[PDB]
């Protein structure tokens, strides 16, 4: 999971 | 002190680049993520949760090259991709030494402390912004933080935003308290  | 603990607690998470890069400013973004409560930083530890500081890019890493060319969440239509992207933060995180400050290459209070935070949220919190309790409290106060189509439209964003805010500085504290009390009341109980 990856967020800006 | 409590915020020694924390740098101590920092030192079995936060991972330096190899070769050269500024040392100073990768020992003031330790400093800065030691005022996080020390309970979320001993989770993240005990979970294994490595902060990666970077002198690049972050698809330059091995494990991020998968992200080239892709165009993050919320990241539509302004020309950007992951390879231009400073901070990324979930099941891992990763943060461009010298890119903390608002404004450099994004809009977080501050890079690190936002990363971070989704990092807390998904790792330790099993997404809780996510849950009905907060996005309750983010349909009232989610555009009242600023970047209305990105923290107002992404629960998710708006919490690390938030968590960013109550962590910084003793103003951004009191200005989040101000604008959103609902979620400063949430957080507050969290770290209880
Ligand atoms: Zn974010």
């Amino acid at each position: 999971e990856v967020n800006p | 002190t409590t915020i020694q603990q924390n740098k101590d607690t920092l030192s079995q998470i936060v991972v330096f680049p190899t070769g050269n890069y500024d040392k100073n400013e990768a020992n003031a973004m330790v400093n800065r993520l030691a005022n996080i409560d020390g309970k979320y930083l001993n989770a993240l530890k005990q979970n294994n949760l490595k902060i990666k500081l970077l002198s690049g890019k972050l698809t330059d890493e091995k494990e991020y090259a998968y992200l080239k060319g892709v165009v993050p969440k919320g990241w539509e239509g302004t020309g950007k991709t992951w390879d231009d992207v400073p901070g990324l933060g979930g099941s891992t995180v990763a943060l461009r030494i010298g890119f903390s400050n608002k404004g450099k290459g994004h809009d977080a209070i501050n890079l690190e402390l936002h990363a971070t935070a989704h990092a807390i949220d998904h790792i330790v919190l099993n997404d809780i912004s996510k849950s009905a309790q907060f996005k309750q409290i983010f349909a009232k106060e989610g555009r009242s933080l600023g970047n209305v189509n990105y923290l107002g439209v992404y629960p998710e964003e708006f919490f690390a935003e938030s968590f960013a805010y109550y962590y910084l500085n003793q103003d951004t504290n009191s200005k989040l308290k101000s604008a959103c009390p609902q979620t400063y009341s949430f957080l507050q109980n969290l770290a209880k």
